[PDB]
């Protein structure tokens, strides 16, 4: 087993990509206003 | 049984859901 096979798992991926989308839609907004 | 997938993407759920809202509050017919 070479590297954290674990650190490949579901759990570590969807939350790291739903705040990208997060931080995304509030830069949005941000450039957005004015 | 609990699932770490699960418990993380509730709460972040609620805060994608809350920016949905905002966005949709200033925003009728644009998408």
């Amino acid at each position: 087993e070479e590297n954290p096979s674990l650190f490949a798992l579901e759990a570590v991926l969807i939350p790291v990509g739903t705040v990208g989308l997060i931080i995304t839609l509030i830069f949005v907004y941000f450039w957005l206003e004015r | 049984q609990w699932s770490a997938s699960i418990l993380v993407v509730v709460p972040i759920f609620l805060l994608l859901t809350g920016f949905v809202h905002l966005l949709f509050k200033l925003s009728p017919r644009l998408k």
